[PDB]
This record gives structure tokens, C-alpha cells and sequence, in this order.
């Protein structure tokens, strides 16, 4: 970023203006993508393109948590920490199939495409897309602790989530905007990042450093950032049933537990 | 099993919510090992935190290093946070061509380390003679119910969602939020209420003993 | 090492304490704190006078009972470290101690008193005596002034006043009112096992746990005619009821009479923590129940052969569904947490799990799993599987009926699509049957026969979504009857080895909630198709016979036919048009010639000895023959209803022979067993003893006989309360190929026919589907699918759709049982009952209306259980009632009045909504 076009940039936050148009309570126009393979999530941020993979696999549990499976994220450039084990959005006590023994291991491979800054923000909607569009194999665990399962010849079976959390993540200066473009991000003073889900908990706020700020500027953070929360919310929940409408277009004729 | 907090309001302790646990502090512990240093007990709390001062790498600032020893994603983490709000808070462009490197040693922890942290460094700063813009103090808060509970012992993280922040002097603004587990929207405000005043007794505290030395000699 | 800050706060509590008011610090909500304990306790002699009472830890743990006792303890000073001590033996009770504290009234009242923190009261071997001690003496000096004394009553100076338990109760006015207060062995070794089993010395068996007493089990043995019973934990072994076990009979010393006491997991031991990775405390209530218990033991004639559980040979554990004991969990912290989860089965024990959510999940109806049961747990641990959703859910509730049944709820497979017709709802019958076209598309077509100008129509319940079964009536030239059973052509349609046939052979028969039907097959096929909707061709398997005047069979032919019926009736409607003398035109006049027909073909059934089957009360604790859900209010019957029923059942016959002639290897059956007469031993026992009558086993028709014989000229109803009763006595009738067994054990006992199969229901279940197959083959229409020809595969099959029936059944029948519930709580109806058990410490009514038993337990019956009168030769409870005054007499037979309100148990912290009487 040269001298001039930094100068531009910020002169223009100080009017109130972003040069792309939109204002500073504006989160980019979320698009979700879903692919062949259940897990499979393609999100897109303006310039910003990221895909998840949800995998999973029996594994194995820590000699200190017998009663629990296993979640592991990594993420690779071609907070987000917190939020999804912190909410028990994926609850990791359902994971369990033998205590002590045997469990899932459920896995998030997050690759950015292209980076225009929303890397924590995007990072964290295609692990809740992914993490709800996913399906484990069927398993029939009589045997005690034996483990039986496949694959087509079963249906598989969803994950249960408790929460659905969403990062939004503030830019200051020297003065906030919501999910900063890259070259908004560089020229910024200081970052603050709300995570919530639509029941209207804070899943977990992080400020370190630099910009000192209100505890009244903290709440409107999470005011502005909550309502954003409820649109992506309502847009990930809508194209799933979207999804799983075009695989199942006969549905209608395949329930067996039927109303009276 | 426990009692967290009594219908009578008393805690495991025997604390009221509002109240901190015991916080004694020394300054110059360590008057060859460090340019500045400082120990402090908070509640179980224990920490020796040393600054070896400005010494011989930005031409334009100093370059400030936190290493924090337990007796590792976690540690990484308290270490950048750390980092980056004192990056903020000492006065480096007073300091250009420079190391600042301040080494901690955690001998105890009960309950809102990162908080009694941020005291200890903040202490060992002043003890250092090295500027900065405010007193960073620091304190956990942690809600039982409907009510919140001042300053968290161990038995207290685990039994609720906490709340840590660094507050910048006698002031209300927070260098340093962090928000661990949930907490409702509709709660946080009041939470962060009672953070900013026990942050704030905890500064007049940490400034008693700065008088107190100060008097020797 | 924990931190210790000592204050100045705390308040006396007293509301006399008139210094404390100003050591006080508002709350977080900035509120006061409130004074609790009174201005005038209760005055006794002096010393004494006007007191307050402090309680050791000990008697709270024996005691709590007469704690929580309206007439007894009214100002009362809990020690923090008492209140500490308690809470570390026993969180259970600590709950219950701080409920009296929270819930502190005009009557009763209790505090903590923080002496642990006080500047002043706390002190620095058992430091805790002297500990408690100090504060008594600090309350004496603090409230002196008020005239108010502590007395400390315990077990086990002075200056201290200091009472034992006994010794502070004779001090009251009202002081002689007084109820006053691990391994299993290990399994053994395969080796050991066989070699037991090979020398005849040790028996495998299917426990059935008692449905009153989880504590209680019995296995079936042949050598036995009752069932060998096994009783208590010990002897229990860790089983869970439906496990395989291997037992060993224990010494006749050892042999016990059927228990004479209700329990559940719930309401036993209930002082225990659970413990995962401890001296126990049994309540007085308990020493005094299983008292009783083993005083009846001690006397009773007709004890019977008893054994203990060495082996478990297979374990029955599944996914059990279950909510938190909130006893056993802390409500307002985020800790991880061992707890208990009382399971939805009451014959199951409670199972320990540890948690992160206790506190979330703590009203939820939850799905937990077995994980192990070892010898030094007195509980299974188990682990949390998910969460189902609120406990006043409904929704959350069908799911937990169907889990805990086994029963499939979720959608057909995509592979059943493919198997259905590729034209769905626009399918149609064929104008001509000769048709090139669609002769080539189905070959079989042309040995179909066209029955479309049969005046045929039908008869089911109204808000019947499937018609299986339709009927015509045309009286012949000859003077005979020509009569026809047509049923849905469900095999034209699901064939073997396919998704679809897959499907219901799975799930083996549809099945039917209150609010709910899971289907066995596509609505497609059920809903639309198979179904014999009026004024549509729709192709059958159709039974004609030719009866004569008497309503014997003159012969019977079998066909693939196309029909078309002229009209739907309910029951009422079809009653009706025949009971219209204005209608006389050939169908109804048809219906007519059923009714009488029907009534003959019922009466050569009971010449035979066949069970009287009129009431519909009686009907419902029977299989239905047609496939029919029961209704929640039970309807009266009509004539209707039989002219429906004995056709099927006829239909059903012939199709028996003819598909038994055709295969003698593996023909798809019904048998109902004889039930052995030892089943009616406490009925004849109960019916002489309280009425002077008696039940007569020779044959089925010597009891058909003796039940009509059972008139109380009192009461016109009773009659039919004992043939309900004497139904539960019956067996099970169960499927079954021919190969399996010999002609003579074809029988259907209770229809009283030498051979049977279900028929006429395809569309609800698969038994039927494979008979349809059969049939098929036996009048050369199309080869038997080897499938049905295989013995071992038809063994599978046969086992299966027995299973599904039993489950569908008992599925049905608590989706009842939970709505009666509701709508007795939600009306706050007042219902009429009738006694059918009597235990030392509870009744079981039957509410006939809805034909549903509960439990009415002994607290819930009386404010003052210890008087009772338990008598279990004369079948007797002896109980003085809550809201009064006088003894009461209850016996078995008795016509009460009953209804449901919510109570909250004192030891259960739980608020259900529990069966009361009137
Ligand atoms: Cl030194």
C-alpha cells in the first residue's frame, strides 16, 4: 500500500465512507456453497473465498476424558479456536461409542483460496456449514465393543448441534467497521472480535492490545454484531433445507412416522 | 462437591462477590538478575515477573519479548496476549535500537493467572523505570446466575463462565477483554461493571505498595 | 490448599437479633438479608424454655426423614461444617436439607449458620465436635438476651444443653407421635459354567424383572411349573431385565413367595452418590420397609423355587432413554458432574454417568448407553448420547416411546422408490383384463379373475387411512350363501428381494401412538393403492366360500382377482343401513345375511370352547385379530364389529388349511398356547377368599364356562373385571412356521380353531405378506419365492415379526397410558377404578374406561405410613387416608375413584404427576 492510496483509505473512514461501498456495519454478502460429499462447503466473502471438508473417523479418546470424542481444525493459506468447542455447538459427549475405548474423531481442513481479509470470520461460518451439512456412517455397536458400520447401505446420520456461533470481527482507527478488506485491515489500529450465537450468548470476545476501548463500545460491538448473526444463521439453516430439499426430492412420499 | 456461592451469599472461601482474594506485592526482588523485577501473590497467586531493561531490531522502536515459564497452546497464547497489549502500553519509540525482555516464572496458579499477569508485568515495568501510557491492572470476573462473582479461584473457573480484562488506569477503558465462556448479551454489561472496579482496587492497591517503597530511603 | 477469610457479616438469623442488623451487608441484588428463625419457638420445660435446636451431622443423616416432618423440628441452626459433612456422605440429603432451609415458613423453619467463617465461631483429631460445639455456645451467649436456648441434639463441660435424638423428641408436647429412625460376586468362569450346564446343575433363561419390584426377577424353566424367581441385588448379579442369564437354584432354605412390596430405582438407596474416575446411609423409611417385607417373608405358604444369577450369557443393553436424578445434580454450576440418570424402564436400575452438561441437561429426557457393570459398583456406569428435548415435550416423548420399542421411525429408504409403481397415484386397474398391452407388462394378469360385479363394500373404524379387507354377500340359486373376504393385493406389489420387501419384513407391522402411526410400508402403497377404496378398481386376493343355512363351509376357492367396492361404512354406518327396515335393495340385504352368518360361525367357536371376547373392555388386553389400533376411550362395540371379525377370522382359517396343505415344511402360522394352569393360582385364590368363587382350568371351555359362572349380584361390572384379569394369565399367541412344530400344537387356544394365520392385514403386517405369497403358490398362481420354502429363513422371519408385535403392542399401549395421564392432569378428572393388587406399600388400579393400570404408593396414600395394615391372606391394605381422619379398609376387587395431580416427592426431588385416590 503506497503513502497515497493509504492516505485515501483513511481519509475517506474519516467522512464516513468505505470505498466499497458499504458501511461501517456491514458484513460482506455471505455465499454459501455445498458440494457432492456431505461436510463439503465453499464460502464466499467479496473477494474472500474459503472451503471446509468435514471428515470423520473412529479413534482411541484421551486417557482423561474417557467419555468424549475428539475435534480437530487446521487451516492452511493457498479465536476460531474458542467459539465451536466453547458453545458445545458439536457436542463432543455424543461423540462417544465405547467409554475408554472407542470414538469419533471429527476433522475440519479449512483452505483459503483467496484472502481479502474475513480469514477469522469466513474461517469460522464453513466450519458451521461444514460442520452442519456433514453426516457420520451408520454404526451398530451392539458387540458391545464391537463397531459395525457402513455406508450406503444405511443412511447416514447428522451431527447434533447445540449452537451455531459466528465470529464478527471489529477494525478501529484513530472509529470501527465490521469485516475489514485486506487493505482496510492494514492500515487498521486495533482488532476485536465478538463471537455469538442466535440464542444471544456471547460464545467469546478477544481484545489484546491496541486501541483502549469503552466498555459502552464493547456492547455496541456485540449489538451490531449480534443482528448480522441472526442473517448468517438464517442463511446457512435456509440453504441446507435448500440442499437437502434437491437430494431428496421425494421425501414427501418416504416418511414412515406418519401423523394421525 | 462444593458450595460456589451460599443463598447466604458466601463462597468457598468465605468471599462476598464483590470482593477480591489478598494481593501483597514486592518491588526490586531481584536487584542484579533484572533492571526491574517484582513478585506477587493474589490469592494463591504466584509469580515472579523480571524485566531486563532496555539493552542491545527495529531502528524506528524497541522490540518488547514476553516469556512466561510454568513449574503449550496455552502458554503461546497467554504469551502474545500479553505481548500485544504492553506493545500497545510502554512508551517503544522512547526506546528505539532496543530489546525489552520481560521474563515471568509462574510458581503457583488458583484461578485468573492472565489477569494476575498482567500485575505482576505491570509492576516489574514501573520497578524497570520504563515508560509507559497507563497502569494496566488486571482481573478475572466469573458468573454464577444471575450474579457476578469478583475474583476467581480455580474451583470458580470451572464452574461458570469468566470473564478476564486489563483496564487502563483509574480509567474505563479496557486494554484487555476476554470473554472465556458464554455469557448472555443481555449480562456481559453489568459483569464488565464490577471487572473495571475490582481492576480498579487492584490499581490502588498495586500504587499503595509503589508509595510504600518509594519511602525506604 | 484452599484459602480460609474470616468476617463479621453473618447474622444470628434469629428475628430477634437486634445487634446483627448492623453487622448486615446488602446482597448483589441490594437486598437485606431476611431473619428467619422465630420470636416464640417452641417452649419447653425448663431448662430450656423457649429454644432453638443445632444439629450434628450424624442425625441429620439418619434423621432427615423426621426432619422434613411437619409436627416436629420448627426453628433449626444447620452448622456449615454440619451442612459440609452431610454434603460429602450424602449430596442427595444435603439437597433435602437445603430445601427446608429455602422453603422456611410459618410452620417450619431452617438456617445455615456459617461457623466455619465467623471471626468468632471458628476454631483452629475431630477439631469438627468442638467446632459445632462453639457455635452452640456462641448462639447461647449471642441470643441470652431474648430468652431463646440452644439445644444440640446428636448420637454419639458440659453447659451445652445436649440431647440424643431420642431424648430431645420425649421432651415435646406432641412427643409420643414417633416414627423415629460393597461387592457382587464375581461371575463364574466359563469352565465352571459348562461344566454346570453339562451335569444339568446351572439353566439358561430370559429374566423378566417383576413390573413392581425392580429388585425382583423371574426365569421360565422347564422343569419348573412356576416361574424360578430371583430376588435382591446380590442374588440379581448385575443383570438387567431381557438379559440371557445362567442361574443356580439356591437351598429351599432360600425359596421366597412373590414379593410383597413395590420398588424402583428411584425410591431405593436413595442416600447414594454415584462415583466414578464411601460408608452408605440407609434411610429408616427403607430398614422399615424391607422389614416388613422379610416379616411376610417369614410366614407365607406357597414359597416357590428360587435361584441367583452366576453368568450373563447376553447382555440386553441398547440405547436406554432416562432424565437426571436432580438429587444427584448441581443445578447452577458448569462443572463436569457424576451423576445419576433414572432410565424411563421402571424395571431397570439407575446408571452413573459423568457429564459436562448436568446442569443443561437437567430437564431433558436424555438417550444414554451401557458401558460396564463391575463387581465393586453398585450402579452401572454408562455415558450421555443425546438429548431428545424438553420432559414436557410431547414431541420429545413419542421419540423416547419408539426408542425405547426399538420401533423404526425414520423415512423409507431411497432404494423402496425404484420398487414402487412408476406411474404413483395415477396407477390403474385394467378395463379389460384380456388387454395385449398390459399383458405383456404383467403376464399373471390372466389367471386373475374379474370380480367387479361383486356387490362387494367395506367395514373398518372411522379415521381408518387403509383398507385391508372387504366383504359381499349373494345368496345363490341354490338356497346357499355365497360370501367373500377380499383382501389388499399387497404381494402384486412389493416382491421379494427388494428394498422394498426389505423394509417390512424389518419392521414386521405397522404401529400405532395415541398421536402416531409408523407405517410398515410406502402410503403410497397403503394409504392409496393396496387399499380397497370405494368405487375404484383395485386388484385383491380374494377367499370365496359357499356356506350353507348353518354357516358350515360348502366349499372355498382362492384368487388374484380385480374388485371394486361399492361403499365405505364405519361400524355405526353399517349397523345402521342394516337396522333400516326402508333399505331392503341387494347389498344391504348382503349385510344382513353377514350379520346372521357371523353370528353361527361364533357360536360353533365358543361350542368349542373359545374365550368370550364381547367386551370391548376385555377385547383390549387381547391381540385384535383385524389389525385394529386401539382407541384411547374405549368405544362400545356393535354387532358390526363382529360380522367384520369372525370373516376375517374365517378367511384367515381357510387360508391356514390350504397354505398348511400346500407346505407342510415351513406354511406361515398363529398358535396360541395353553397357559399352565399354575398362571390362575393367586386368581382362584383371590376369587375364593374375597368372593366366594373360582376359575376352572380342565379346558378352555370348562373357563369360558366358570367365568360366566363369576356374577356378583352386587356388582354387574365385576364380571367382566375378572375376565380382564384372567386375560394377563393368558400366554402370548406367537407366529411360527409348520416345520418348527407338530399338527396338535397348531392350536389357537383362545379362537379355539386347530389351525390359524394372520391374513387379512398385509398392509400392516408382514406376516400376512408372507401367507399372501403362500397362498399364491397354493392355487398354482405363481412359484413360492424359495425364500418362504428355506426353514431357516423362515425362522428369522417368524422370530422378527413376533418381536415387532410384542414391541408394537407395548409401543401402543404406553402412548395410551402417558395421554390418560395428561388428560386426567389437564381435566382434572375424577375417574372410577377398581383394585386388582394390593402390596404392603401401595394398590395397582385399573381405570376400565380407559383400560390402564397405575400405581398408587403408600405415601402418596397415607400423611402416615408406619400405622398401616398390610394382611396378604385376605388381600387387605389398612391405611388411615390424607384429608382425613378414620381407618381405612382397601381390598382387591374394590370399586374406587381415582385421579392425577402433580405432587412433588420430599426424596425424589422430582414434581411427576402421580395416579391419587379420590
Ligand atoms: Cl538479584
Amino acid at each position: 500500500i503506497s503513502a497515497s492510496e493509504s492516505k485515501f483509505i483513511l481519509e475517506a473512514l474519516r467522512q464516513n465512507y468505505r470505498l466499497d461501498g458499504r458501511s461501517f456495519d456491514q458484513f460482506r454478502d455471505v455465499e454459501i456453497t455445498f458440494g457432492k460429499e456431505f461436510g463439503d462447503v465453499s464460502v464466499k466473502m467479496g473477494n474472500t473465498k474459503v472451503h471446509c471438508r468435514i471428515s470423520c473417523q473412529i479413534a482411541q479418546p484421551y486417557e482423561d476424558r474417557p467419555f468424549e470424542g475428539l475435534f480437530v481444525i487446521s487451516t492452511e493459506i493457498s479465536i476460531i479456536e474458542k467459539s465451536v468447542r466453547r458453545s458445545g455447538a458439536l457436542d463432543v459427549e455424543g461423540l462417544c461409542i465405547v467409554a475408554g475405548s472407542k470414538c469419533w474423531a471429527v476433522r475440519a481442513d479449512v483452505h483459503f483460496l483467496d484472502c481479502d481479509g474475513g480469514f477469522i470470520d469466513a474461517s469460522c461460518i464453513a466450519v458451521m456449514a461444514g460442520l452442519m451439512h456433514f453426516k457420520k456412517p451408520d454404526i451398530t455397536v451392539h458387540g458391545e465393543q464391537i463397531i459395525v458400520h457402513p455406508v450406503n447401505e444405511r443412511e447416514p446420520v447428522p451431527l447434533g448441534i447445540l449452537h451455531i456461533p459466528i465470529c464478527v470481527t471489529f477494525s478501529f482507527f484513530n472509529i470501527s467497521i465490521i469485516d475489514a478488506t485486506l487493505k482496510e485491515e492494514l492500515l487498521r489500529d486495533g482488532v476485536l472480535t465478538v463471537t455469538l450465537n442466535k440464542n444471544r450468548e456471547v460464545v467469546q470476545v478477544s481484545k489484546a492490545g491496541g486501541l483502549p476501548m469503552d466498555a459502552l463500545t464493547l456492547m455496541k460491538c456485540c449489538h451490531e454484531a449480534y443482528s448480522i448473526i441472526e442473517k448468517i444463521t438464517d442463511q446457512i439453516l435456509q440453504l441446507l433445507k435448500e440442499d437437502s430439499e434437491k437430494r431428496n426430492k421425494y421425501a414427501a412420499m418416504l416418511t414412515s412416522e406418519n401423523a394421525r | 462437591r462444593l458450595e460456589i456461592y451460599s443463598p447466604e451469599g458466601l463462597r468457598l472461601d468465605g468471599r462476598r462477590w464483590n470482593e477480591l482474594r489478598r494481593f501483597e506485592s514486592s518491588i526490586n526482588t531481584h536487584p542484579h538478575a533484572a533492571d526491574g523485577s517484582s513478585y506477587m501473590e493474589q490469592g494463591n497467586n504466584k509469580i515472579i515477573t523480571l524485566v531486563k531493561g532496555p539493552k542491545e531490531m527495529d531502528t524506528s522502536k524497541a522490540l518488547l519479548n514476553v516469556s512466561v515459564n510454568i513449574n503449550e497452546r496455552r502458554v503461546l497464547e497467554i504469551q502474545t496476549s500479553l505481548v500485544r497489549m504492553f506493545e500497545k502500553n510502554v512508551m517503544l519509540n522512547i526506546y528505539p535500537r532496543t530489546v525489552i525482555d520481560i521474563e515471568i516464572h509462574v510458581l503457583e496458579q488458583d484461578g485468573g493467572i492472565m489477569g494476575s499477569l498482567i500485575n505482576g508485568i505491570t509492576l516489574a515495568l514501573i520497578d524497570a523505570g520504563i515508560s509507559m501510557f497507563d497502569y494496566i491492572s488486571g482481573i478475572s470476573v466469573g458468573l454464577y446466575d444471575t450474579t457476578p462473582l469478583l475474583d476467581t479461584n480455580s474451583l470458580e473457573e470451572n464452574a461458570m463462565s469468566t470473564v478476564t480484562l486489563g483496564v487502563v488506569g483509574k480509567s474505563e477503558k479496557l486494554s484487555l477483554l476476554l470473554v472465556e465462556d458464554k455469557i448472555p448479551l443481555d449480562r456481559l454489561e453489568n459483569v464488565l461493571a464490577i471487572g473495571i472496579a475490582g481492576a480498579h482496587r487492584v490499581r490502588d492497591l498495586m500504587d499503595e505498595e509503589l508509595r510504600k517503597h518509594a519511602q525506604k530511603r | 490448599v484452599r484459602e480460609h477469610y474470616l468476617r463479621s457479616d453473618i447474622p444470628c438469623l434469629s428475628r430477634s437479633c437486634t445487634k446483627c442488623p448492623q453487622i448486615v451487608v446488602p446482597d448483589a441484588q441490594n437486598e437485606l438479608p431476611k431473619f428467619i428463625l422465630s420470636d416464640s419457638p417452641l417452649e419447653l420445660s425448663a431448662p430450656i424454655g423457649k429454644h432453638y435446636v443445632v444439629l450434628d451431622t450424624n442425625v441429620v443423616l439418619q434423621a432427615i426423614d423426621l426432619l422434613e416432618n411437619p409436627n416436629c423440628f420448627f426453628d433449626v441452626i444447620v452448622p456449615q461444617i454440619v451442612l459440609d459433612e452431610v454434603r460429602n456422605k450424602s449430596y442427595p440429603v444435603y439437597t433435602r436439607l437445603r430445601t427446608l432451609c429455602r422453603d422456611s415458613d410459618d410452620h417450619k423453619r431452617f438456617i445455615v449458620f456459617h461457623n466455619e467463617f465467623s471471626e468468632h465461631t471458628f476454631v483452629e483429631n475431630d477439631r469438627n465436635d468442638r467446632a459445632i460445639r462453639k457455635t452452640c455456645q456462641w448462639y447461647s451467649e449471642h441470643l441470652k438476651p431474648y430468652d431463646i436456648n440452644v439445644v444440640l441434639v446428636t448420637n454419639d463441660e458440659s453447659n451445652i444443653i445436649t440431647k440424643s435424638l431420642v431424648q430431645y423428641i420425649e421432651l415435646l408436647p406432641n412427643a409420643d407421635d414417633i416414627r423415629d429412625s460393597f461387592t457382587f460376586p464375581e461371575y463364574y468362569s466359563t469352565a465352571r459354567v459348562m461344566g454346570g450346564l453339562k451335569n444339568g446343575v446351572l439353566y439358561q433363561g430370559n429374566i423378566q424383572i417383576s413390573e413392581y419390584n425392580f429388585l425382583e426377577g423371574s426365569v421360565s424353566l422347564p422343569r419348573f411349573s412356576k416361574p424360578v424367581l430371583i430376588v435382591g441385588q446380590k442374588n440379581l448379579n448385575r443383570a438387567f431385565n431381557g438379559d440371557q442369564v445362567i442361574v443356580e437354584l439356591l437351598p429351599q432354605s432360600e425359596w421366597k413367595a412373590p414379593s410383597s412390596i413395590v420398588l424402583d430405582s428411584e425410591h431405593f438407596d436413595v442416600n447414594d452418590n454415584p462415583d466414578i474416575e464411601n460408608t452408605t446411609v440407609i434411610s429408616d423409611k427403607q430398614r422399615r420397609l424391607l422389614a416388613k417385607d422379610a416379616m411376610i417373608a417369614q410366614r407365607s405358604k406357597k414359597i416357590q423355587p428360587t435361584a441367583k444369577v452366576v453368568y450373563i450369557q447376553r447382555r440386553s443393553w441398547r440405547q436406554y432413554v432416562g432424565q437426571l436424578a436432580p438429587s444427584s445434580v448441581d443445578p447452577q454450576s458448569s462443572s463436569t458432574q457424576n451423576v445419576f440418570v433414572i432410565l424411563m424402564d421402571k424395571c431397570l436400575p439407575k446408571v452413573r454417568i459423568r457429564t459436562r452438561r448436568a446442569a443443561e441437561l437437567l430437564d431433558k429426557r436424555i438417550v444414554i448407553s451401557i458401558d460396564s457393570w463391575p463387581t465393586t459398583h453398585k450402579y452401572p456406569l454408562g455415558h450421555f448420547v443425546r438429548d431428545l428435548g424438553t420432559i414436557e415435550s410431547a414431541q420429545a416423548e413419542t421419540e423416547a416411546l419408539l426408542l425405547e420399542h426399538d420401533v423404526e421411525y425414520r423415512p423409507f429408504s431411497k432404494k423402496v422408490l425404484e420398487c414402487l409403481p412408476a406411474e404413483g397415484h395415477d396407477w390403474k386397474a385394467p378395463t379389460k383384463l384380456d388387454d395385449p398391452e398390459a399383458v405383456s407388462k404383467d403376464p399373471l394378469l390372466t389367471k386373475r379373475k374379474d370380480l367387479r360385479d361383486k356387490l362387494i363394500c367395506s367395514i373398518d373404524p372411522p379415521g381408518c387411512v387403509d383398507i385391508n379387507d372387504a366383504l359381499h354377500a349373494k345368496k345363490l340359486p341354490n338356497g346357499n350363501w355365497e360370501v367373500g373376504v377380499h383382501i389388499a393385493d399387497v404381494t402384486h406389489f412389493v416382491k421379494p428381494g427388494t428394498a422394498l420387501d426389505a423394509e417390512g419384513a424389518a419392521r414386521g407391522t405397522s404401529v400405532y401412538l395415541v398421536d402416531k402411526r409408523i407405517d410398515m410400508l410406502p402410503m403410497l402403497l397403503g394409504t392409496d393403492l393396496c387399499s380397497l377404496k370405494p368405487y375404484v378398481d383395485r386388484f385383491a386376493f380374494s377367499v370365496i366360500w359357499e356356506l350353507d343355512d348353518s354357516a358350515n363351509i360348502v366349499n372355498v376357492n382362492f384368487m388374484k382377482s380385480v374388485i371394486r367396492s361399492r361403499e365405505a361404512f364405519s361400524y355405526e354406518q353399517a349397523q345402521l343401513r342394516i337396522d333400516d327396515k326402508t333399505q331392503n335393495d341387494e347389498l344391504t340385504m348382503g349385510m344382513r345375511a353377514l350379520l346372521k352368518l357371523s353370528v353361527k360361525l361364533k357360536q360353533k367357536r365358543l361350542e368349542a370352547g373359545a374365550l368370550n371376547l364381547a367386551s370391548p373392555e376385555v377385547k383390549v388386553h387381547m391381540d385384535s385379530e383385524t389389525s385394529d389400533p386401539n382407541e384411547v376411550e374405549i368405544k362400545k362395540l356393535l354387532a358390526t364389529n363382529s360380522l367384520v371379525e369372525e370373516f376375517m377370522l374365517l378367511a384367515n382359517i381357510s387360508v391356514a388349511r390350504k397354505i398348511y396343505d400346500a407346505f407342510p415344511q415351513t406354511a406361515m402360522l398363529r398358535r396360541h398356547a395353553a397357559p399352565p394352569s399354575t398362571n390362575f393360582e393367586i386368581l382362584n385364590e383371590m376369587l375364593n377368599t374375597r368372593k366366594n368363587m373360582s376359575i376352572s382350568l380342565e379346558s378352555s371351555k370348562a373357563l369360558a364356562d366358570s367365568l360366566d359362572r363369576c356374577v356378583d349380584p352386587e356388582d354387574p361390572y365385576f364380571n367382566t373385571l375378572v375376565r380382564i384379569m384372567s386375560t394377563r394369565c393368558m400366554m402370548a399367541a406367537q407366529y411360527f412356521y409348520s416345520g418348527a412344530y407338530s399338527y396338535p400344537d397348531f392350536r389357537h387356544y383362545g379362537l379355539a380353531v386347530d389351525i390359524y394365520t394372520h391374513f387379512t392385514s398385509p398392509i400392516r403386517r408382514y406376516c400376512d405378506v408372507v401367507a399372501h405369497r403362500q397362498l399364491a403358490g397354493a392355487i398354482g398362481y405363481e412359484p413360492l419365492s424359495l425364500t418362504h420354502r428355506d426353514k431357516n429363513k423362515m425362522d428369522m422371519i417368524c422370530r422378527n415379526i413376533n418381536r415387532k408385535h410384542r414391541n408394537a403392542q407395548f409401543a401402543g399401549r404406553a402412548s395410551i397410558e402417558y395421554y390418560v395421564g395428561q388428560v386426567m392432569r389437564n381435566n382434572e378428572s375424577t375417574e372410577t377404578g377398581y383394585v386388582i393388587k394390593v402390596f404392603n406399600n401401595g394398590i395397582v388400579v385399573l381405570v376400565p374406561k380407559f383400560g390402564v393400570e397405575g400405581l398408587i404408593r403408600l405415601d402418596n396414600l397415607t400423611e402416615d405410613p408406619n400405622s398401616a395394615a398390610f394382611d396378604e391372606v385376605e388381600y387387605k391394605l389398612t391405611f388411615v387416608p390424607t384429608n382425613s381422619d378414620k381407618p381405612r379398609d382397601v381390598y382387591v376387587f374394590d370399586k374406587v375413584e381415582v385421579q392425577v395431580r402433580s405432587v412433588m416427592d420430599p426424596i425424589t426431588s422430582k414434581r411427576k404427576a402421580e395416579l391419587l385416590l379420590k
